[PDB]
């Protein structure tokens, strides 16, 4: 996609930033490499749409990022020990009254979906600030913008899995595993640990720019990809363990036909 | 940036409450053995009166 | 009045400098006399925890 | 005071105050006691000119006294126990980034000059907040805007005891004790621990609006008025101990000569 490409920078080139612009584009295409942390940073309003303003909030974050790392250690709460992951949870819950007695006490249902998502987004960007910082930002979207959307996927997945493949859908009822499916990995994790960032970072364009239905169609589209697997599986049992460790190398696949069966069943805007 | 900036001293004030409370922690434990030890750290610095003096 | 907030912030800062030194003075004072069962205490914690598992 | 007091409450119903209007008229007048406080506020800038953001900006200063003072508890630096000024001097201290290793530590021979005027202030100005914040001001105006004048001043107190008794000078340097007197007592700690409160603070009002000087004219009215009993003195040693310890209740008197004398020998305008 160049002349995705070139359709983007003269986006960029603006003085003042298009945020509903760069959304569409998002929504539509999907992000070049060298653009993508850019984007989202804007979008999840780390950066001000003013395009001069860039260095200096990127000091007040940089400043935030390292005098809060710093007090982390001053306490004993993180050391060099502390994985990057665990780093950002402790920045946020300092950030936020939400603290634990100790670095020890065990961690909270929550916790450990933060630390999944954070995971994933060290392998989507490079720079620590900016991570952590998208990483907050995007954990916060699901907690706010999405809070009550998210609950309602499951139903959603149903709806959309019986109009792509009914008889799935029926065998899936009848092992009585519609119940056990793995939706916390779905919809709270967004595919976090389940497909490589490679292709979710794609699907993240998408959550990024303001859609979390997105993350039904890769859930149906997982199950079609493997219809024939599953339809061979009889426990419920046999299936939750196989939804929670797919294989790989199809996700290329999936996540195009996911955005695909998206646009079919939703639809989206034009860009120049 | 009113708002990055405000953000960051709000996160000032978070630090200081979050060091508050390991400051009265600390305090505690070495509260377990008298921090009397305390109170020679004192004189002595008093000590450190003639010291100077 | 920006200087009059400006102020405070400094302060701020001032304040949490003062804290630091403080901790890291209590961390050597009870260094003196092993912290480790402060350690011990931890791994408590998470014995709570199998408990507080139920 | 009044046609004094009615000439500064025109000056102070202007909608932002005007620092060298209220300058002036310190320096010409005493202020009365209830204006003392807001005027030595607005000269020291503890208050904006600007009438309005008083309420906002007190409201700061208010925070970072508490802040500041609970700070001093965690560390154990202060107790209730703690007298105000000592309480102050630490105050002072830690946004001085000045603070000792621990509070037994003995005081440094500077810290001992603010006690002084810290004691001062506190019978000058009930409120606490006010109190600290005008003492914290006006000491930082001996090191700062003053800083070249004050070593300056046992020169000028030679200059001008000579012009208005040149024996009394002779005696002085007769015994030796010219090199002896309390000049700290008188320039360092502006005659704290020396004059009473309440006049002292017409020393005051004028060195909070600008001038230096009267504290050489308080110390030439100090010996003119004890001209007879200095005389009688032999030893340096003698003449230093009295003029540490002077008699507290002719100061009213000494510090209106001594008003009267600076006008004379320096000058000062009138008023609308």
């Amino acid at each position: 996609g160049v002349e995705e490409k070139k359709s983007l920078e003269i986006l960029l080139k603006d003085d003042r930033l298009d945020t509903e612009k760069l959304c569409t584009f998002s929504q539509r295409f999907p992000l070049p490499s060298m653009y993508r942390a850019l984007v989202w940073k804007v979008l999840l309003g780390i950066l001000p749409p003013h395009h001069e303003s860039h260095a200096k909030v990127m000091m007040y974050r940089k400043e935030q990022y390292l005098d809060v790392l710093h007090a982390l250690k001053v306490v004993r709460f993180v050391s060099d020990a502390t994985p990057q992951a665990e780093v950002y949870l402790r920045m946020y819950q300092l950030e936020s009254g939400k603290l634990p007695r100790s670095p020890s006490f065990p961690l909270e249902p929550d916790d450990e979906v933060f630390l999944a998502i954070a995971k994933a987004m060290e392998e989507m960007v490079e720079d620590s600030v900016d991570c952590y910082w998208i990483t907050r930002r995007f954990v916060n979207q699901l907690n706010t913008k999405y809070r009550d959307s998210l609950p309602q996927l499951p139903k959603a997945f149903e709806q959309y899995l019986n109009l792509e493949d009914g008889r799935l859908l029926t065998h899936l009822r009848m092992c009585s595993a519609a119940p056990k499916l793995p939706y916390d990995l779905w919809f709270k994790r967004c595919f976090a640990g389940c497909l490589p960032e490679s292709s979710l970072q794609r699907v993240w364009d998408k959550v990024v720019s303001g859609s979390c239905k997105i993350l039904v169609f890769v859930a149906v589209e997982i199950l079609l990809t493997f219809k024939i697997k599953v339809m061979a599986l009889n426990s419920a049992e046999k299936i939750t363990k196989f939804l929670e460790n797919i294989p790989q190398d199809s996700s290329d696949a999936i996540v195009s036909k996911a955005i695909d069966l998206w646009h079919k069943h939703c639809g989206t805007p034009v860009h120049s | 940036q009113l708002q990055a900036a405000e953000s960051r001293y709000e996160a000032q004030k978070r630090i200081t409450q979050v060091f508050e409370l390991e400051i009265l922690d600390l305090y505690g434990r070495l509260e377990k053995d008298g921090l009397l030890k305390k109170l020679e750290e004192e004189k002595a610095e008093a000590a450190e009166a003639a010291e100077e003096r």
